[PDB]
């Protein structure tokens, strides 16, 4: 009822499974990341068009859009460095050197002050990535670590990070289970607590940003009050497909499997709503207190591979959802709020 | 597109910050007075050179001294209004506590232009005891702190001070 499904258009260029997809903040454009290295920035309003693509010698494993400077993307690489990318120029700005022994750069955040972005480096995996990581704040025009976050008790991968709409929290998401969050001026977290057996693998501020959702490897969604130190304030156990592992398989017997690594849900524009991924397409949850189980409200499906990632593109009332799965399919699906 | 703004509002109990939250959003007043026991907010939708703001506006117990809110709290903030009562000098002395106490619990990097607001409420009333120029001064000595004198009885000049926080948070 809420919403009015207009359609279903499908983004094919990716012939890998997609690790990251995600809109910028005007909303005219998604990047977009397989995991065989290939960076596809394109539109669909009023045409699908593939506006840009790059193919990365080395690894890249995080992506995320400036906020100030839209049009400025920001990629991690399997070897220590950020690169910023200028959609619009089609170009590479510039390659920043975060860190030599700790090259997986799982996570980025750019703060909305546009000075500065915040990166999570993590050493190699081999459980396997239960291994140690740095969090550094990089002041971009400075060009040097303005800052880096004592993780206690030990070093740790932070798998996924999120700002606040002023830029002075960020909440964090570890190998470890454990949420920490982060005043940006503060190297000691602000606040921690245990929050998943397993990965942490998305976290996100609330609208009203008095709580956080994380969703982990033991495949639950909570909501934490950051007003009392991650006091459960409701909790729900996912269906399994929505955090996987995922799997795409054949009859050569020759398995993929693809452990979550990109946006594991999304929300509509003031977060009454809640995009997760399925084995058969985009998975849309009310978010209401019944307490028990989520109302699973809509469902977008169209994909034939599993959706390892999401992400939910808000104006006009007109919200843009997009799937991507393992054969290296984006569904795009635009709905109509009422 | 959507840009919220947390607005905490500070002073001493009695001042009437409840009163002048309700006046912007419920727009009413309630000459019962009952103290506020923790922190907590209403929400409201402005409008600022035509992009529209989520006003988050906080209301703090004043016999709490500020002191054990969240990071998550301070931290939020973008906007800080400052509440004084004309008729009672003493809520005037302690605004330098108050915006001390922000700016170590919120911590802005730049505090000289952090948005505060400075409301001498309840002009309704007669019997002022704290002088105009003074409070001018004061204000002026914080690096020009926006100074309003307000009613939430009256609703006089409730719209101008959450419009001068709104504007310059937005820059
Ligand atoms: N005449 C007049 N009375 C006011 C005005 N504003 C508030 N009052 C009265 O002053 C009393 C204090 O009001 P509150 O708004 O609850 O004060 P407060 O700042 O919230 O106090 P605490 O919650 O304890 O920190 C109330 O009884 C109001 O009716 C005003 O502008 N004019
Ligand atoms: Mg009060």
């Amino acid at each position: 009822q809420p919403f009015i499904v207009l359609g279903q258009e499908e983004y094919g260029e990716h012939h890998s499974s997609i690790m990251h997809c995600r809109v910028d903040c005007s909303g005219r454009r998604v990047a977009s990341l397989d995991v065989d290295g290939v960076i596809k920035v394109w539109s669909f309003n009023p045409i699908m068009q593939t506006k840009a693509s790059s193919i990365s010698k080395s690894p890249l494993l995080s992506l995320e859009w400036a906020t100030k400077r839209d049009r400025l993307l920001l990629l991690g690489s399997g070897v220590g460095t950020v690169r910023l990318y200028d959609t619009e120029a089609k170009k590479n700005l510039c390659e920043i050197n975060i860190n030599d022994n700790m090259p997986r750069i799982l996570s980025l955040a750019c703060s909305p002050n546009g000075a500065s972005f915040v990166c999570s480096a993590a050493a190699p995996s081999l459980g396997m990535n239960q291994v140690p990581g740095r969090l550094l704040l990089w002041d971009t025009k400075t060009m040097k670590q303005q800052l880096q976050f004592s993780l206690d008790p030990e070093p740790i991968a932070i798998n996924c990070t999120a700002f606040n709409h002023n830029g002075n929290l960020l909440v964090t998401g570890a190998a470890d289970g454990v949420i920490r969050l982060f005043d940006m001026q503060q190297h000691e977290c602000a606040m921690s607590w245990r929050a998943h057996y397993g990965e942490v693998y998305s976290v996100e501020f609330s609208y009203d940003e008095n709580t956080v959702y994380s969703i982990g490897e033991d495949g639950k969604f909570i909501q934490w009050n950051i007003h009392k130190s991650g006091l459960k304030v409701s909790e729900y156990s996912l269906p399994s497909d929505a955090t996987g592992p995922f799997v795409l398989s054949g009859y050569s017997g020759y398995k993929q499997v693809q452990v979550p690594r990109g946006r594991l849900f999304a929300f509509d524009s003031e977060g009454n709503y809640m995009l997760t991924c399925s084995a058969t397409g985009g998975v849309i949850y009310k978010l209401g207190g019944d307490e028990k189980v989520l109302e699973s409200c809509l469902s977008l499906g169209g994909h034939r591979a599993p959706v390892v990632t999401v992400d939910w593109s808000t104006a006009m009332d007109c919200g843009t959802c997009l799937t991507a799965s393992m054969d290296g399919k984006i569904k795009l699906t635009t709905l109509l709020a009422h | 597109k959507k840009v919220l703004l947390k607005v905490i509002i500070l002073g001493d109990s009695g001042v009437g910050k409840t009163s002048l939250m309700n006046q912007y959003v419920n727009k009413k007043f309630s000459n019962q007075y009952k103290a506020t026991i923790g922190a907590d907010f209403l929400t409201k939708e402005v409008m600022v050179d035509d992009r529209l703001v989520t006003m988050q506006i906080w209301d703090t117990a004043g016999l709490e001294r500020f002191q054990s809110l969240g990071v998550a709290f301070y931290r939020g903030a973008d906007c800080c209004v400052l509440v004084f009562d004309v008729t009672a000098p003493n809520t005037f002395k302690t605004l330098d506590s108050w915006r001390d106490e922000f700016l170590i619990q919120a911590s802005p990097r730049d505090p000289e232009n952090f948005p505060f607001v400075v409301l001498g409420n309840k002009i309704d009333l007669e019997n002022r005891q704290v002088a105009t120029k003074r409070a001018q001064a004061w204000c002026y000595s914080k690096n020009n702190i926006p100074y309003f004198e307000t009613s939430a009885k009256e609703a006089i000049n409730v719209e101008q001070a959450f419009q001068t926080i709104a504007r310059n948070a937005l820059k």
